[PDB]
RNA sequence: GAAGUUUUGUGAACCUUAACACUUAGAGGAAGGAGAAGUCGUAACAAGGUUUCCGUAGGUGAACCUGCGGAAGGAUCAUU
RNA sequence: AAUUCUAGCAUCCUUCUGGACUUUUACUUUGAGAAAAUUAGAGUGUUUCAAGCAGGCUUGUCGCCUUGAAUACUCAGCAUGGAAUAAUAAGA
RNA sequence: AACCUGGUUGAUCCUGCCAGUAGUCAUAUGCUUGUCUUAAAGAUUAAGCCAUGCAUGUCUAAGUAUAAGCUUUUAUACGGCUAAACUGCGAAUGGCUCAUUAAAACAGUUAUAGUUUAUUUGAUGGUCUACAUGGAUAACCGUGGUAAUUCUAUGGCUAAUACCUGCGCACAGUGUUUAUUAGAUACAGAACCAAGGUGAUUCAUAGUAACCGAACGGAUCGCGCUGCGACGGAUCAUUCAAGUUUCUGACCUAUCAGCUUUCGACGGUACUGUAAUGGACUACCGUGGCAGUGACGGGUAACGGGGAAUUAGGGUUCGAUUCCGGAGAGGGAGCCUGAGAAACGGCUAC
């Protein structure tokens, strides 16, 4: 199958490498589940140990954390926006680590109405409590807010996982790749 | 290759069994709480030492009469790893065996009185949080006691209580305290501990003072504490762990054989 | 600074922060650098600023090239002895190893000192900890230091 | 969840060309040594009957010969 | 008293209560750790011997010798005492 | 035993080889051969090819018994004893060989904070019709096919520690996946307001906010309000391991001097893949890396080492072969099952 092995290929010197033994099964590669949108389906492969490591195979959904606010939610995804390695994973919808993707965000504005009351577009002591302990928000994430989409990058890896799940964009990171997309534009 | 070796050869044993190279091709081989060169299996015990078998035939018939006894509980397997501080207890001759190293480096079953075949020792190998939270050791027998003291530390023995599975006496790591060597080359060899190096890397070693002011180091995964500064929680061997001379060794040997 | 495709960031700091640098200290009786500490460089590989444990070895040489990006080369010079003519035999072998960005302007014929890690790509097994300025004349592979 | 099927990768096997390696035939040419005794000279060893020898060049049945510059391992350690 | 090793005093550090500094190594010393078999070798009348790791005492019976099967050997690497020799560094 | 004699001349003293001499716990071979102890033996060339038979199977009081079996004891669920068959575990060890293979393997020496681990040993854990859930499968009976085998179809029953489901406090456990807070330490304090563990970490562990079903929280068995142990399975150590990995080390050859790269050569960033680390692999980006201390290539009648022969010291030659690694099962390649195999007394193809 693949191997993953360092008795094919050069040395440093630029000297072919003698070759005694045949493929062993701990030397191994299996071939790459390039996933996608659409709707759920997850196949567990068998490893070494008997350990399952389930590969992802469309994926709609996941979870992802705002990370100031301090919350998660499950959320739909959208489309796959931009990507640091290959423009061809973008150019096909497909999820990886470190991908930029597009999110509902109407599970945000919800909690955002319901914790706060502050709102996008007896409790009322607790939502009172809750802003004086903890909703500025960003003037890039307020004009993000009003299309219905966030961005956020990808973290988990589905491959290994099985799993879609991220973090939202903010600050440096969001001013950083909002250059990359008008770039190309 | 391609998984685990389920024989052992006879020359490539352990030498300090003392498996003869006529007599046998294979030798017994011994997984349990201690390593393949740092224990003896139990059938090399009943035969080539304590001399009860003859045969490892003789010895699964001793052994299914459910007679013997480690640490209060009966072993069925012949080829167990019984090592260093295991007491074996069998009810029969009501007589208790505590293997210990011998000053040449080689196991020898020493027997000992009932009260005391009760407990044993056991030095830590580290200590380590558990889930929920809690504390535990992890021996060198491969136990795990959970709620210690604070007080322990690594590298530092426990007098288990057997009866119960519970921790009585600790001991401290320190300057002046009685400590048996486990490994190496100066096994068997009991003395004070003067003084210990760091080297901040990898491998402590440890100089220590045997009672005849002989001074020798090891590797502290060989040290193995006993007892206090002077005395000793447990029941020493012939010799006690000086290990006298080579000439010594000889002058004593050939005095005895004359009669 | 965020030269690359990807944003470069320190893993370590947490999106919470963002002031905050994260610097480890590499121990093994090895002080951490200032510049590690003051600058705003990334680096994953770096045993001060990312995730790579020093653990094993450590290897003193003189510096030989400086060429490629965040990587030296450093010669090992050493005597092999040959025991029929009861004499020495002058040997090398270059390693190729990791450095890091806190070290500023680090000249060719450097002496260095370099601890073990996990492999970073096939070549370098090792990193930088620590190193030293000294002018050599001429060639810096003629220069047989033994340390 | 079967047969069948789509696109990938792993990829045996066979073939074309080329190079490298190793055996092997060949009319004719031209070496070396061996025989065991032949034919033609006489080159060297004595100042060997033109002292011997070197490098290089040309010539001749063959050893060899002669030109130019060297060497004594010469046949002279030597005379206004 | 020879032969070892070591403290002082001729102007000789200190941060503490063993390690930090003395440019750095090589070199030498002791020590660690490194499977046995083989090899050298302690003990022992396998009838001798090559071998082997056994045996030896004794009308005593929970037999005894708190029985023996020692020990050495195994460039590079880790550690350490040291005043020469030789590299190497430098030139408040 | 740190050893020397014959041979150039008419004779001498040299350089110098040839011949003699001795060993092998090295093969072959000739002639001879009374005894006992120990004992190498299809390695050398053909890792060429194979008739026949044998070399891996296994049951306890304790997984499943309606043999239309046996056995005298006679039991309204089941008397025991057991062929056969299903399930479990093993078959990846051992044994044999030396064709490959020259910083490869191996040796000593590190590392695994870069990981998997049946079993053994010791730990832990109420939190999700509960006097008990479901329907098929052998052997067996009936019955055929084919020239032929460890080929097997159709029909009829019946089991489980086989297979698959599945309530539960004494919103709500543990695990997975991401985000993220604590995880302190060279010194004492004052005033004001709204404490595990390493040389060393992002380690152990606790906490917060959610995520999924794809995993645990026992529908199991024997002896005897109550004890003992058989089996199952999760996480964490432990042990038997294995995979990578640091440094240093090898025979001849220069009538082999320049190799490596757009199709990974050396490095960087971000994926992917793996049990995990890595040009291991893929995108873009830089132009590096090795070599006169022998790179690259060629030869070996080359597996490496522990060792063997050899009577000063220093050496020279051998090591297929008792042990420890390595590789292979006519040549190559692929793969299932499992803790573990790129297995060959397993399968698929040329």
């Amino acid at each position: 199958g693949i191997s993953r092995d360092r008795r094919h290929k050069h040395r440093r010197t630029g000297g072919r490498m003698p070759v005694h033994q045949k493929k062993r099964k701990f030397e191994l590669g299996r071939p790459p589940a390039m996933t996608k949108l659409g709707p759920k389906r997850v196949r567990p492969v068998r490893c070494r140990g008997g350990n399952m490591k389930y590969r992802a195979l469309r994926l709609d959904t996941g979870n992802y954390s705002w990370s100031s606010q301090k919350i998660a939610k499950k959320t739909r995804l959208l489309g796959v926006v931009y990507n640091a390695s290959n423009n061809e994973l973008v150019r096909t919808n497909t999820l990886v680590k470190n991908s930029i993707v597009a999110i509902d965000a109407t599970p945000f504005k919800a909690w955002f109405r319901s914790f706060y009351g502050l709102d996008l577009g007896h409790t009322l002591c607790l939502q009172n409590k809750h802003r004086q302990q903890g909703p500025k928000l960003d003037p890039l994430l307020e004009e993000q807010f009003n299309t219905g989409r966030l961005l956020a990058c990808i973290s988990s890896r589905p491959g290994q996982s099985g799993r879609a799940d991220g973090y939202i964009l903010e600050g440096e990171e969001l001013m950083f790749y909002k250059r990359k997309m008008d770039k190309k534009k | 290759a391609r998984g685990p070796r389920k024989h052992l050869k006879r020359i490539a044993a352990p030498h300090h069994w003392m498996l003869d190279k006529l007599t046998g091709h294979y030798a017994p081989r011994p997984p349990g709480p201690h390593k393949l060169r740092e224990s003896a299996p139990l059938v090399v015990l009943l035969r080539n030492r304590l001399r009860y078998a003859l045969t490892y035939r003789e010895v699964m018939m001793i052994v299914m009469q459910r007679l013997i006894k480690v640490d209060n509980k009966v072993r069925t397997d012949q080829c167990y790893p019984a090592g260093f501080m295991d007491v074996i207890s069998i009810e029969k001759t009501k007589e208790n065996f505590r293997m210990l190293f011998d000053t040449k480096g080689r196991f020898v079953p020493h027997p000992i009185r009932e009260e005391e075949a009760s407990y044993k020792l056991c030095r830590v190998k580290k200590v380590v949080v558990g889930p929920k939270g809690v504390p535990a050791l992890i021996t060198h027998d491969g136990r795990t006691m959970r709620y210690p003291h604070p007080s322990i530390k690594a590298h530092d023995c426990i007098r288990l209580d057997l009866n119960t599975g519970k921790i009585v006496d600790t001991l401290k790591f320190e300057a002046g305290n009685m400590a048996m060597v486990t490994g190496g080359h100066n096994v068997g060899r009991v003395g004070v501990i003067v003084h210990r190096e760091r080297h901040l890397g990898g491998f402590d070693i440890i100089h220590l003072r045997d009672a005849k002011n002989n001074e020798f180091a090891t590797r502290i995964s060989n040290v193995f504490v006993i007892g206090k500064g002077e005395k000793a929680w447990i029941s020493l061997p012939k010799e006690k762990g000086i290990r006298l001379s080579i000439m010594e060794n000889r002058q004593v040997l050939l005095k005895k054989q004359q009669m | 600074v965020q030269t690359e495709r990807a944003f470069q960031k320190q893993d370590g700091v947490s999106s919470l922060g963002r002031t905050q640098r994260y610097w480890k200290d590499v121990g093994l009786g090895f002080q951490t650098p200032r510049l590690a500490k003051e600058s705003k460089y990334v680096d994953k590989k770096c045993p001060f600023t990312g995730n790579v444990s020093i653990r094993g070895r450590v290897i003193k040489g003189m510096v030989i090239s400086t060429k490629m990006k965040r990587a030296v080369v450093i010669r090992r010079n050493y005597l092999h002895f040959v025991p029929k003519y009861s004499r020495f035999e002058k040997r090398h072998k270059n390693v190729t190893c990791h450095l890091s960005p806190c070290f500023e302007q680090v000249k060719e014929g450097d002496i260095v000192t370099a601890g073990q890690c996990r492999p970073l790509s096939k070549t370098i097994r090792f990193n930088v900890l620590k190193v030293e300025k000294n002018q050599v004349f001429g060639n810096v592979r003629k220069q047989f230091r033994l340390f």
